[PDB]
């Protein structure tokens, strides 16, 4: 497989264009650049932020299982002693696909997903 | 042992290969107008690479620390992962139900 | 022991808790059952029970047989034969404990399964809850619990609805037998402890019966404690009353189920017979030594983990479905036969009869149409169960939720429907006649004959030619209606004298409110002179030859009056809301001179007649003079002013009807409602086919083959920039088509007001 570049030698390389817009947003007349100085003091309040913290929840957190609930519950009781800065929910909110319901007898798919 | 080496395997797949889908579109589709945003092109500094057939893990490589939570509820456990930006640790956690 | 009715998982894995009955009582019991599993390799590895086996896949391998918890606690820990080591994957490894038990053991059976091997008279008690009015009742009290004038309307109500159900009550009264008091209403903690109060006074021996179809499931569960046996089921207390005095009927169509299936009597769902056909065709796959298919957790079918990647031919198997539906516009005098078909689907299925990529597995047809076939025999002799089931058949080939459901057996089983139509088609003008129209429920024909009442033989004699061919052995071939004269364009714009006469347009739908009427009145004395003609010319002796000549220059003299009306009066306030043009779905155009669109219908109406061209084309040339339009300028040009939106194959569940549905051709009742019974569609369901819908056309254009625009080659390569021969790509779907179906999407969803669908519509732009 052709080897793969480390982030500051492609940034250098590629001219150092901010592709994000964290620095500012481009036109088609204007590219936008990923000013050092401000990279830098950026950085350094980076390392100066000790507390903050991202959790991230595992996958396939289905919502329609009471044991899921159950152990969500409990974490985010932890969570609320110590808020994170920012927390992840990921992946496949319900147990089974949600699709067009064959049958009108049963709560339908899309309102299942609702509650 | 086998559990390292196929996410050893899988990170520098990624990595090197530098796009998220090296699958064809035959494949795996993507939406044309929006696969710029697959691409990695300047190598994220982390990546949450989420995946639920595969051990959890926090490596590294080329600088770029990819971490992957596999799965909620395993083991009979809840598991859980806290990235910590400020000196990109990865402390997994756990909670037993 | 040896009779079940019902099983359930314990908390721990491999063992049922199961509710047994021998010697007039019911016992409770456990079982503990291995998990068989299969597994395929392309080189062989045999570390250890393992058995080298063989058995048709779907479209080495070897069965694996464990209790599930060494299993479990093996698999996802160990370095096992389950984990990497050229598994090309686990076939039958999702299928529940108790649901591999209901296959293997069914009603007419801890406890080892290795040794288990293949008149009710008893309590009930009741539990239906309508949402907060929960509804309690038994068979061994005499009062009923119904929570938040009640009590007196609740006494004559029963009284009322007891008269009308005596016969029904008295015959099943040995199952559940009467008059009883009322009680009516944190609030929640009587469900858990009045449920406990029916435990204490029938420890076992009593039947649950849940629930209707105002669910709220699982959360019953949690508030009833677990441990009964449990019938799972799914100013207006007379629903409530009716209810109660319907249960009898319940359990004896239950255990009529039961006995005939030998599904136990908690674990059949009413609500679904396609999950009873589940069960009955996994006994006689793995009978005849095929991989089964059973799918717990997703929709799809287990084929072990390819199931969970796209695939083009997957996608295009589950995106697909039109019939090439025949529409053979014009003027019939021969009297036509309006032919209604049904158990299509199961007329091909019993008559059918690798290289092929897409083609469902050839051994599970052959089991289906056996077993079919074994179906409708009983169902010939008068089994009601075996009769519901070979008609609910229709819902389970379609149904995802069928836990066999297989697109590859939707689409195989679809594309034999398209075939055997066609044949229809071929066999009905084998004899003679010609098709009008035809799609999956309904044909048109043309008979090469001119009298009702001379063809009342005849038209006997052509369907059973028809039937009696074998191809076509079980159809329901039905003469719905005779036609003596019939104008047809589509199924939504025909007008005909049936045997009278009937008319309907969309096209009349788009005129402006004063040339809706104006419009009816000049089809009126179309139809009126159409006849006349046909009549002179049948006395007298294609007959609608000078028929224009009768009505003609009446016509011109009020469209000359009406055209100096409408310059009078469509920019006046007083007027101009019978001039205004109507919004509606699929509104295709914008429309500048409303008179001309009626001139522009009702020439359209009569440009159909093969025959007669000539004359009303120049009848349509004096009529646009009147505007000075030229006879071929293309704002005189007819252009159908609707936009076809036809979500494929709904379900009428309640008497298993497939019809495409038009959301914009079609008039709204048969939108909310279906055409053969008449229930109401539920508005939800219908805005998710909808949605549905949008979706496979979004992902039909963004799976869509590239193709060459100047030779049609398709594009092979994935890095070309054109092809070989000069020419540019292009798709295959060209995005202004796509661009027009949301444009018709977003106009049905303002005109009905399907908020998902419209919010789905915001949701991608924004
Ligand atoms: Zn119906
Ligand atoms: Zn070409």
């Amino acid at each position: 497989l052709p080897p793969g570049e480390r982030r500051e030698i492609t940034l250098e390389t590629i001219g150092n264009l901010d592709l994000l817009g964290i620095h500012g947003i481009s036109n088609n007349n204007f590219i936008a650049r990923l000013d050092k100085d401000l990279k830098i003091r950026l950085h350094l309040l980076e390392k100066e932020l000790t507390d903050h913290k991202f959790v991230i929840l595992g996958a396939n957190l289905f919502l329609d299982d009471l044991k899921i609930m159950t152990a969500l519950s409990k974490i985010l009781q932890k969570l609320n002693d110590d808020p994170p800065t920012l927390l992840i929910w990921q992946g496949s909110f319900t147990s089974v696909p949600v699709f067009a319901s064959m049958s009108s007898r049963n709560i339908s798919s899309s309102t299942q997903f609702k509650n | 042992p086998q559990k390292v080496q196929e996410t050893r395997k899988l990170v520098k797949t990624i990595l090197d290969q530098g796009h998220l889908s090296p699958f064809l579109d035959s494949l795996r589709p993507i939406s044309w107008d929006l696969d710029h945003t697959l691409t990695l092109c300047p190598i994220p500094s982390t990546m949450v690479l989420c995946d639920t057939t595969s051990a959890q893990f926090d490596l590294t490589y080329n600088g770029c620390k990819v971490i992957n939570p596999g799965s909620f509820i395993h083991n009979r456990r809840a598991r859980y992962m806290e990235y910590v930006p400020s000196s990109k640790k990865t402390i997994q956690e756990e909670i037993y139900i | 022991t040896w009779e079940v009715l019902q099983y359930k998982d314990s908390g721990e894995p491999g063992v049922l808790e199961v509710f047994v009955t021998i010697n007039g009582k019911v016992q409770n019991i456990t079982f503990h059952i291995p998990k068989t599993i299969y597994m395929k390799f392309k080189s062989q590895t045999m570390p250890l029970l393992i058995e080298k086996s063989s058995a048709s896949l779907p479209n080495q391998l070897f069965k694996i047989t464990l209790p599930e918890s060494v299993f479990l606690e093996e698999k996802e820990n160990c370095t096992s034969i389950f984990n990497d080591e050229n598994v090309l994957g686990v076939f039958e490894g999702t299928i529940t404990p108790h649901q591999r038990a209901i296959m293997d053991l069914g009603a007419s059976v801890g406890f080892e399964m290795k040794d288990l091997s293949m008149g009710f008279s008893m309590d009930i008690g009741y539990l239906l809850h309508f949402p907060e009015f929960f509804s309690l009742f038994k068979s061994w009290g005499d009062t009923i619990t119904i929570l938040v004038i009640n009590a007196s309307s609740l006494g004559q109500i029963y009284k009322q609805m007891f008269e009308k159900k005596k016969g029904k009550i008295e015959t099943y009264s040995y199952l559940v037998d009467i008059n009883f008091e009322f009680v009516y209403f944190k609030l929640y903690r009587r469900l858990s402890q009045e449920t406990t109060k029916l435990k204490e006074e029938r420890g076992l021996q009593f039947l649950l019966l849940l629930q209707s179809p105002f669910i709220t499931k699982l959360l019953g569960t949690i508030r009833l404690l677990n441990q009964m046996p449990i019938v799972k089921l799914s100013t207006l207390l007379k629903k409530l009353v009716n209810h109660v005095l319907s249960s009898g009927s319940w359990i004896s169509h239950l255990i009529k189920l039961s006995q005939y299936s030998n599904i136990p009597i908690c674990n059949l769902r009413l609500d679904s017979m396609d999950y009873i056909i589940d069960v009955l065709y996994a006994r006689k796959l793995k009978k005849e030594n095929i991989v089964l298919w059973w799918n717990e957790k997703a929709p799809l079918p287990d084929h072990g983990g390819i199931q969970n990647d796209f695939d083009l031919n997957t996608s295009w198997i589950m995106n697909d479905s039109e019939f090439p539906k025949i529409n053979n516009s014009g003027v019939y005098d021969n009297v036509v036969l309006d032919v209604g078909v049904d158990n299509l689907t199961v007329n091909t299925i019993l008559t059918s009869a690798e290289f092929v990529h897409d083609a469902f597995s050839n051994d599970a047809l052959n089991v289906l149409r056996g077993m079919l076939k074994e179906w409708w025999d009983e169902a010939l002799k008068e089994n009601s169960t075996a009769d519901l089931l070979v008609n609910s058949l229709a819902s389970w080939v379609q149904n995802p939720n069928a836990k066999l459901f297989d697109g590859l057996l939707r689409y195989h089983v679809h594309n034999l429907t398209k075939k055997a139509l066609l044949q229809l088609v071929n066999e009905f003008s084998a004899l003679g006649s010609t098709i009008v129209y035809a799609d999956r429920n309904q044909i048109l024909i043309k008979t090469n004959k001119y009298s009702p009442e001379n063809c009342y033989a005849y038209s006997q004699y052509m369907m059973k030619a028809v039937r009696t061919n074998p191809m076509f052995s079980y159809l329901d071939l039905n003469i719905k209606r005779y036609w003596d004269l019939l104008i047809w364009m589509d199924k939504f714009n025909f007008s005909g004298l049936a045997c009278t006469a009937v008319s309907q347009w969309q096209l009349k739908k788009f005129l402006s409110p004063i040339y809706q009427p104006e419009f009816e009145d000049w089809m009126m004395i179309i139809l009126d002179s159409m006849l006349k003609t046909k009549q002179s010319y049948l006395k007298l002796n294609n007959s609608l030859n000078g028929f224009s000549h009768l009505f003609s220059k009446p016509l011109m003299k009020r469209v000359k009056k009406l055209f100096k009306n409408q310059q009078e009066f469509i920019l006046d306030p007083q007027y101009e809301a019978d001039y205004v043009i109507p919004v509606l779905p699929g509104s295709h155009l914008n429309v500048k001179n409303p008179l001309l669109e009626l001139v522009k219908s009702l020439c359209h109406v009569m440009l159909l007649s093969k025959s007669t061209i000539l004359e009303i084309r120049t009848l349509r040339k004096e009529l646009l003079k009147i505007f000075e339009l030229r006879e071929f300028a293309k704002v005189a040009e007819f252009k159908d002013p609707s936009l076809s939106l036809v979500v494929p194959d709904f379900l009428c569940e309640y008497c298993f009807f497939i019809s495409d549905i038009d959301f914009c051709k079609a008039a709204p009742e048969s939108i909310f409602s279906c055409v053969r019974c008449h229930k109401a569609f539920n508005q939800v369901l219908l805005q998710e086919h909808l949605i549905q819908k949008l979706r496979s056309d979004i992902e039909s254009y963004l799976i869509q083959d590239l193709r060459c625009s100047r030779c049609h080659k398709v594009k092979r390569d994935y890095m070309s920039a054109h092809c070989p021969c000069a020419g540019a790509w292009e798709g295959t779907l060209p995005r202004e088509s796509i661009v027009q179906k949301l444009n018709v999407f977003k106009q049905v969803a303002k005109y009905y007001g399907f908020d998902i669908l419209l919010s789905c519509i915001a949701d991608l732009t924004i």
